[PDB]
């Protein structure tokens, strides 16, 4: 395998049954200023 | 001046797709764009994983310093827009005290895995009492443009958001005779659902 395959990455949201890339922490659970996520 | 450290000032960046219409027309989106206070703080521990590791990785690069020359950019990418005619190009702007040969490192990342990176040297303009510095029109790179490709066509903006969480950008500009950090800028990604791009700027601090 390989972690910067482009159409692994898109395949991984496309066919989530067939993904196959690094498992990560999504960035909404980790410690961030409290608008990180709330445009201004 | 938002990105700035002691020594360098980015006043501009933009990431743009400009279509020609005809020889005299010529149609420019804005991917992104930004264009004295204190901003808020980020744990630079908290990003260590989105980004290259080992030597002159991002953590080598923040303990070597200056601190203040480290900033973390949240862009709002806007993605709507008509995707032969085409130019995706790249343009910054910077000022300085100092009279530098300067050196534009931009690495694109993918699960903190550098994929390409693009090199640029600059030299100085005297300009109303300081040195300025352009990076004019440089052409995005293929895998950029690729991926630009592949997000608009996914079906959903879910979709564009959770391949968005893994896809980075590092852009480190450095002194070429000295190697001194300048500006050191992480950039994460979100796709603007407001109708256009927005940004947040962050300093990255220890803890
Ligand atoms: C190849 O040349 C890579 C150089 C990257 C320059 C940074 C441009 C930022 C692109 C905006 C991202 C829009 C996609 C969500």
């Amino acid at each position: 395998d390989s972690e910067t395959d482009l159409e692994a990455l898109f395949n991984a949201v496309m066919n989530p049954k067939t993904a196959n890339v690094p498992q990560t922490v999504p960035m909404r659970l980790r410690k961030l200023p409290d608008a990180f996520f709330k445009p201004p | 001046r938002s990105v700035a450290s002691s020594k360098l000032w980015m006043l501009e960046f933009s990431a743009f797709l400009e279509q020609q219409q005809d020889p005299d027309t010529y149609n420019k989106h804005l991917f992104v764009h930004i264009g004295d206070p204190y901003l808020a703080a980020v744990d630079i521990r908290q990003i260590y994983d989105k980004f290259p590791e080992k030597k002159g990785g991002l953590k080598d690069l923040f303990e070597r310093g200056p601190s203040n020359a480290f900033f973390l950019v949240k862009f709002w990418a806007d993605l709507n827009t008509n995707i032969g005619s085409s130019f995706y190009g790249v343009s910054s702007q910077y000022e300085s005290p100092e009279n530098m040969i300067i050196t534009c490192s931009t690495k694109v990342c993918s699960f903190g895995k550098q994929v390409v990176e693009k090199v640029e040297t600059e030299y100085a303009r005297y300009e109303n009492g300081h040195y300025s510095y352009r990076i004019h029109r440089s052409p995005l790179c293929e895998y950029m443009i690729n991926f630009i490709h592949k997000l608009k066509h996914l079906p959903e903006k879910y979709m564009m958001n959770s391949v968005l969480e893994n896809f980075t950008i590092l852009q480190v500009v450095t002194n070429r005779d000295t190697q001194e950090t300048l500006l050191c800028i992480a950039y994460v990604f979100e796709v603007s659902a407001s109708e256009g791009a927005q940004h947040h700027i962050y300093r990255l601090v220890k803890e």
